């Protein structure tokens, strides 16, 4: 984003004269083109161009684009209207609210207008919800998947967390860069974001009244369809507080009393592309009720809630009713003869089935009633978890005749439908808390825990099904159907004389290992789980000698051999003689599968029962796997390529015995290594993952005076990895304090010069690049805890001799050239520009070379205020500390004066002030500062802030605090802020007549007390404010 | 954010005013009304709406039977004045309580159920961290930015006289004098009907409350100003009903508001206006009372008719010793000085810990009120 320093560098090279102000209006003018062609291809010109102009420098330039758009959105080409939205989709809102703040002619604009350019209330309301009220079923689908990707992305104004758009865009990229009850509802007490249950539930109100205030066939139609896709990826039962609107008033039923009134109109069922999405929806809400309420359908314990349950299990056993009636050729409590209601929904059912079996397409999504019957046996199941035994044993007979006529369309979730019957047949925050504070203190709390039988008709259609299908969505449903039958202990008579389902599940294994299979990675998760539970009444060594098969020769292990053990560990580790012999063969195949690390997570369970079972066991398996792994960390033999790779293997080394660990003999030698090459960054990324995870061993496994005992005798030299040495890879007296301290600025420098100095698609992926600059912010939290724990006495004094010091002769990354990286940092990454200002603070270095550029001493780039507002309540937080060094006191004050005050809601600048009320001679300097800066200070905000700051100051200056009470800031027009300074400047007199009357006549000037009172008669602010007046005449009489 | 703003609420009788402590000015100002559909509707897709509360009422006022919730400072009921609130709250300001601390007022010398059944509504009707009630002559002084003062309260609700000294107050020199705003609403119908013109409902006594609120102002002299009344120039004016009806008073106009200053008018002994203040400053002690004649201030909506300021200074200086000069001080603006003393309040950094928590409601219940506060 620095457009400023690489055009500098062409125009001396190509003599050209080309700036980005010359295009701009060329890709402005295109938006407006007359032919409806030409307005397809412009505007995926800005799906590319807005996300990166708009938090860069040309942001002034970049918000005009979004304006522009908004007028696209109605023309009528249908391909016109669906590529704006995409368009509407990408942009951050967050990010676009803070440029509205700061610009004051983009407001007007053009023809001088009054008032604010409200951008986010009018892209959600006058567009992607007037984009679901149009004709087209093309162009209303396309702006539901939008509402999926705009609220996560919003801002609204004044939530209890963020507070101001700068606060805003500094949350969203720090966790980036900073770290069977069925599927509808939920049982935990669910931890949420409080600010993300906000922009959620301004999406379900606007939403809500395009449904019930609408006038149109259109309108409430694709506005069904919006709300089935949010529910889908914002479910109900975890954002229960932004569902709420009303009932039960406080988990909740939320705005599911006006879709139940649309379902049972005679209009809209008529219609099958919009009444699948509307029982998809209804079971969403009555579902999130279940964590309250369950304590006719004595289950659900809520009377204001039965008459929503009882219409919908009324609803739904009528349309199974339908659908038998037309799967069989059949004349027309589920009864929908005698309505003439739904004898309209007869006729809508029947064609879309005489063009299925007419036209032959086997792979359609969309079907209409094929998407119609997946809709209504789905939410059939989960009202039935609802149920017991007592409100369904009446209807035990009727579901089980729709569902054989129900089988053969839609077997995958006609099972789905029959799984869950049988278990209820049988029972069953401003932005110092953001970047820092608050993920500073996720990482030493987790160190002190480092020291520590109507079926049988139905059930015996369903295994011819499985030996003859191909659809490996089907066979995932017919092994959790068996797996019931098991625990809930049906006899094993659905086999009366053979064996003929469990000889087929044998011959399977042999498609797998050769590849004669083809979507095995779905079914073997669920494979293994019926055939372990089976031998509790094939046995467990037959089981054993199957898995061995697949794994050597076979296919990779991410799919087939990794998933075929969480079944077989699960249940033989946690649930005489037989049982040890088999748990000696099942901890020797891992040991080949270590690399993985989804098999380092199947190996914390190993580990927790012998610290329960037996005490002497639980201390020889911990070093067994010691000197294993270690040794594939120096060679890098180990996939720690995710972050879901480097949290499995940090809960290893707490779990595993100290014993293992305490001889730092074996840790070290797996340290301190170089790679093979580290030109790729397949390599580059999985060396610095090593020396990540095993620093969080030397630092709660070990404190700081164990392991600098051994670098003496262990000859671990500093120039393991120089800047000779890293130079030939990416082409291809010694003291202990001294030999840990260069290894851990210099990998600091290792991940700078190439999130800077490398291409972004080039070299590396994306997914690739969430996790490279995520190792740089997991190793700069490693060394502010050495710096500030004070366990580490001995690395704290090694740093400050060497950032002071020069490089030898240019083999270091000296400490100007790792400088000039991160100021090139700001821009593409800046929650890690605020990680490596508080490292340069705690070595004793405070050169004001480097801290103007990142404070800016004496519309805007919206992605450094995190930075420049970032760093300068860091700052004060370092003077703080230390206030005896008078040199920085006087710097912060006299330059820094409008950000200074602009923060006073801030801990670490709440503190910077209060020892300035302390100070004698640091209270008058305060002072000097505003009545140069009383230009600015006169918005509603800013002087609002000054008071709380100028509240109470040091008594030997409370002469100069009333003569700027008087002169400046009381002839404001805020009738609130000309009342508040009579509070403060009534209670400076009173003090000080108590006080000596011979230090505050040198304070208060006989001279200078005459000035004052002249502007008050002339004026009418002493007949305004009678308080004021009255203390200061008695002032001279004494005197 | 820092110091979560806060709510303050006046409730005397007839007016709602209410906004954000902090400001100088409440947002929402409305009449304290629930109006009730009295004739029953016959149409389909109205309302039905049970009730309309605040200005709603006054725009449909000929349906409406009005309640007032509040007689004398005293709540007559609960519920509606429950509606009030919920209307002020949801209605204008859009605030959730929970998100802020509320500050009410409340009248001198009232029942302790009032203040004990508000706070316990304030608890247990909007959740809310913490609440006040605060005396209302103390607010306006306040907000005239006095330390000292006799406080003359006189709203739609009773006149209260609250002496302060230095801050302090004296108990027993507080008076409460059962007057009103209302009280010369129903006396001036009453000497509107001698005239031909004949006020009976609710809907129409509001209509006498508009004329009163501009038309009356209060003689310099009473007699005099009744005597000038037998040659009618200046004395009458024309007023414009709703109806379209004109109205033209006389000697009529001023004679209602002489009813502060002689209540044989409406039949009480209770003495007038600038008596109770004499009873008031005759009650404290002999040493401050040379500052309280010169520092009356009059505050609430009935001392809003022009020259009243005039008539208690010819009053109380012909009453007083000649020997001490008597300044009253009435502001402009001294309408909303009791909403004004309570954006003060609540904007004061040390008041902030004198609240009334809700955890210290929730331990020790809703009689704390008169423990804490005065």
């Amino acid at each position: 984003f620095h457009v400023g320093d690489w055009m500098g560098t062409i125009r001396t090279l190509t003599g050209n004269t080309f700036s980005l102000a010359d295009c701009i209006p060329l890709l402005r003018k295109t938006l407006k083109d007359e032919s409806s062609v030409t307005c397809k291809l412009a505007c995926t010109a800005v799906r590319n161009c807005v996300m990166s102009l708009c938090s860069s420098s040309y942001s002034e330039l970049g918000l005009q684009l979004i304006i522009d758009v908004l007028t696209l959105r109605n023309s009528s080409y249908w391909l016109v209207r669906t590529e704006l939205l995409e368009t509407l989709a990408e942009i951050d809102f967050r990010l676009v609210s803070f440029l509205e703040a700061k610009a004051e002619n983009l407001h007007r604009g053009a023809h001088h207008y009054t008032g604010l350019l409200k951008l986010q209330e009018r892209v959600l309301n006058n567009v992607v919800i007037h984009l679901l009220g149009d004709e087209d079923p093309r162009v209303r689908h396309v702006a539901a998947a939008s509402l999926i990707r705009l609220v996560p992305k919003l801002f609204y104004k004044c939530d209890q967390g963020q507070a101001d758009p700068v606060v805003a865009v500094a949350r969203d990229q720090s966790s980036v860069y900073l770290k069977r009850i069925y599927r509808g509802y939920n049982l935990l007490p669910s931890i949420t974001d409080v600010t993300m249950e906000n922009n959620l539930s301004r999406v379900i109100a606007a939403v809500s009244h395009e449904l019930i205030t609408s006038t149109t066939r259109a309108l409430t139609f694709g506005c069904c369809e919006a709300l089935c896709l949010l529910s889908t990826a914002f479910p109900v039962c975890i954002w229960s507080l932004g569902w709420h609107c009303g009932v039960p008033p406080l988990c909740t039923v939320g705005m599911a009393t006006m879709i139940l009134t649309l379902l049972s109109s005679a209009w809209f069922p008529l219609d099958l592309s919009a009444h699948q999405d509307a029982l998809i929806l209804a079971g969403n809400l009555l579902a999130a009720s279940a964590p309250k309420s369950l304590r006719v359908w004595p289950a659900l314990g809520d009377r204001a809630l039965v008459p929503m349950v009882e219409q919908l299990f009324s609803h739904l056993l009528k349309v199974i009713n339908i659908c038998a009636h037309v799967l069989d050729d059949v004349a027309p409590l589920g009864s929908f003869y005698h309505l003439p209601s739904y004898l309209r929904l007869h006729d809508v059912l029947k064609a879309t089935h005489a063009n299925y079996k007419v036209t032959l397409d086997l792979q359609n999504s969309t079907e209409k009633f094929g998407g119609f019957l997946r809709s209504a046996l789905d939410v059939l199941s989960q009202i039935l978890e609802l149920a017991t035994l007592q409100d369904i044993g009446k209807c035990v007979e009727e579901i089980l005749g729709y569902l054989k006529s129900c089988f053969s369309r839609e077997p995958m979730m006609a099972t789905v439908c029959v799984q869950q019957l049988l278990k209820t047949l049988f029972g069953t925050p401003g932005l110092y808390h953001y970047c820092f504070m608050a993920p500073y203190t996720h990482f030493t709390q987790a160190l002190a825990d480092a020291s520590l039988r109507l079926f049988e008709p139905l059930v015996i259609k369903a295994l011819k099904q499985y030996t003859t299908t191909t659809c490996v969505q089907l066979q995932k449903q017919v092994l959790d159907l068996l797996a019931q039958l098991v625990q809930l202990r049906v006899n094993y008579c659905l086999l009366d004389s053979d064996q003929v389902f469990i000889g087929f599940v044998l011959k399977q294994f042999e498609y797998i290992e050769v590849g004669q299979f083809r979507e095995s990675e779905a079914i073997i998760p669920n494979i293994f789980f019926f055939l372990v539970l089976l031998s509790y009444e094939i046995g467990i060594p037959k089981i054993i000698q199957l898995c061995d098969g697949i794994m050597a020769s076979g296919r990779k292990a991410v799919t087939h051999a990794i998933p075929a053990l969480q079944p077989i560990v699960h249940d033989l580790f946690v649930l005489g003689k037989e049982l040890e012999t088999q748990k000696e063969v099942v901890v020797s195949m891992l040991l080949r599968l270590i690399q993985y690390h989804q098999v380092l997570e199947m190996f914390i369970l190993v580990l927790q029962q012998c610290h329960k079972e037996n005490e002497d066991k639980w201390k020889r398996l911990s070093r067994q796997i010691a000197d294993i792994i270690l040794p594939m960390l120096a060679k890098q033999q180990m996939h720690i390529d995710s972050h879901e790779a480097l949290g499995v293997l940090n809960t290893l080394f707490e779990i595993l015995a100290p014993s293992s660990l305490r001889p730092v003999d074996m840790l070290l030698r797996s340290m301190f290594v170089t790679p093979n090459t580290m030109a790729s960054v397949s390599t580059v990324q999985l060396w610095i993952s090593g020396i990540l995870a095993i620093l969080r061993v030397l630092i709660s496994q070990s404190t700081e005076d164990i392991v600098l005992s051994r670098i003496q005798e262990l000859s671990f030299s500093p120039y393991l990895i120089s800047c000779t040495v890293i130079n030939r890879l990416r082409d291809g007296k010694n003291l202990p304090e001294e030999t840990f301290s260069r290894f851990l600025l210099q990998l600091v420098g290792i991940l700078l010069e190439d999130i800077v100095t490398k291409q972004l698609k080039v070299e590396m992926s994306e997914q690739q690049h969430t996790f490279y600059c995520q190792e740089l912010g997991t190793l700069l939290m490693c060394l502010i805890h050495i710096f500030k724990s004070g366990m580490f006495r001995r690395i704290t004094a090694a740093a400050t001799r060497l950032f002071r010091s020069d490089g030898c002769g240019g083999s270091f990354y000296t400490l100007d050239s790792l400088n000039l990286r991160a100021r090139s940092m700001i821009t593409t990454h800046p929650a890690l520009v605020l990680l490596w200002c508080q490292i340069l603070l705690l070595v004793n270095h405070t050169d004001y070379r480097w801290w103007a550029e990142v404070q800016q001493t004496p519309l805007g780039m919206c992605n450094r205020e995190i930075v420049r507002r970032g760093a300068l309540i860091l700052f004060c937080d370092y003077v703080c500390q230390n206030l005896h060094d008078s040199e920085h006191l006087t710097w912060l004050i006299v330059n820094h004066i409008q950000d200074l005050i602009s923060l006073s809601h801030e801990p670490p600048v709440q503190d910077f002030i209060s020892a300035v009320h302390r100070n004698s001679a640091a209270s008058g300097l305060f002072i000097q500062a505003i009545q140069s800066r009383c230009e600015n200070l006169s918005t509603p905000t800013m002087l609002k802030k000054t008071l709380q700051c100028l509240e109470g100051i040091h008594l030997s200056q409370s002469g100069a605090v009333l003569t700027l009470y008087v002169d400046r800031l009381l002839c404001t027009p805020f009738r609130v802020l000309a009342r508040m300074v009579d509070i403060l400047a009534c209670r400076r007199v009173e003090m000080l007549l108590a006080a000596n009357l011979q230090s505050s006549m040198a304070q208060l000037p006989m001279e200078e007390l005459n000035r004052i009172q002249e502007y008050l008669q002339s004026s009418g602010l002493a007949q305004r404010h009678q308080r004021l007046y009255s203390l200061l005449d008695r002032f001279r009489l004494s005197t | 954010e820092d110091e979560t703003t806060a709510l303050v609420c006046d409730n005397g009788s007839g007016l709602v005013k209410a906004g954000f402590a902090g400001d100088d000015a409440p947002r929402a100002v409305f009449p304290s009304i629930v109006g009730r559909p009295r004739h029953q509707g016959v149409m389909v897709g109205m309302g039905q709406k049970d009730s309309y509360v605040g200005d709603e009422a006054q725009s449909k006022r000929g349906i409406l039977t009005l309640k007032y919730p509040i007689e004398h400072g005293i709540i007559t009921n609960w519920d509606d004045m429950e509606k009030i609130w919920h209307h002020t709250f949801y209605n204008e300001l859009r605030v959730a309580p929970e998100e802020h601390p509320t500050l009410l007022t409340e009248a001198p010398l009232n029942p302790k159920a009032n203040r004990e059944k508000m706070t316990q509504i304030m608890f247990e009707t909007f959740n809310v961290p913490a609440m006040y009630v605060a005396i209302q002559a103390v607010l306006s002084l306040y907000a005239s930015g006095r330390t000292t003062g006799i406080v003359l309260d006189s709203g739609d609700g009773v006149t209260h006289n609250v002496p302060i000294y230095e801050g302090y107050a004296l108990p027993h020199a507080i008076m409460r004098l059962d007057l009103a705003g209302r009280d010369l609403t129903d006396y001036l119908m009453k000497i509107l009907t001698e005239r031909g013109y004949s006020f009976v409902t609710t809907a129409e006594r509001e209509i006498v409350r508009d004329i009163k609120e501009k038309l009356c102002y209060v003689a310099l002299d009473f007699e005099n100003e009744m005597a000038t009344a037998a040659s009618s120039s200046s004395l009458e004016k024309s007023y414009e009903l709703p109806d379209g009806q004109v109205i033209t008073i006389g000697n009529e106009r001023f004679r209602c508001p002489e009813t502060l200053f002689q209540p044989s008018f409406i039949g009480m002994e209770s003495a007038g206006i600038h008596e109770t203040t004499y009873n008031s400053i005759m009650k404290c002690d002999i040493d401050i009372r040379k500052d309280l004649y010169a520092n009356n201030v009059m505050s609430g909506g009935t001392t809003m008719y022009p020259g009243i300021a005039d008539r208690m200074q010819k009053e109380i200086t012909a009453l007083a010793p000649s020997t001490m000069k008597i300044k009253i001080i009435a502001p402009p603006e001294r309408k909303y000085s009791v909403w004004i003393g309570g954006s003060i309040l609540a904007s004061l950094s040390t008041f902030q810990q004198m609240w009334i928590t809700k955890q210290e409601y929730d331990e020790a219940g809703p009689s704390i009120v008169h423990r804490k506060c005065f």
